[PDB]
């Protein structure tokens, strides 16, 4: 998750199995123009 | 792209229109591309 | 890392209250609702 210039950006990305030792990417999958402040989250 | 245009005889009535309004008090300046509603009062004491 | 959906969404903001602007994403189990308004929280949220 991120939020930059009033844009909020969302990766994402799912496998079959600590966390383990590997290499994998994430691709992008949301982008919404919500433009508020955001420090805490639940 | 910016455009500006007048909105005289649109926005204007004899016995005033207050329908509009503008914030002059914040503590902060603010990030581009922000929006705020709040309406706390401006805390310019200690007394709240 | 997880096994029969146990979590479910996330919720972002300043303060959470009734206030101020807050996100939710839900995800019942039917479609992605993204949502974002001006929401009340409990103490205890969660999910039947």
């Amino acid at each position: 998750f991120k939020n930059i210039d009033g844009y909020f950006k969302i990766y994402s990305k799912h496998t079959p199995i600590d966390l383990p030792q590997g290499f994998s990417a994430l691709e992008p999958l949301v982008d919404l123009p919500i433009g508020i402040n955001i420090t805490r989250f639940q | 792209c910016v455009i500006a245009w007048n909105s005289n005889k649109l926005d204007s009535k004899v016995s005033g229109n207050y329908n509009y309004l503008y914030r002059l008090f914040r503590k902060s300046n603010l990030k581009p591309f922000e929006r705020d509603i709040s309406t706390e009062i401006y805390q310019a004491g200690n007394k709240p | 890392i997880e096994k029969s959906n146990i979590i479910r969404g996330w919720i972002f903001g300043t303060t959470l209250d009734s206030k101020t602007q807050s996100l939710l994403i839900v995800n019942n189990a039917t479609n992605v609702v993204i949502k974002v308004c001006e929401f009340q929280f409990c103490n205890d949220p969660f999910l039947d």
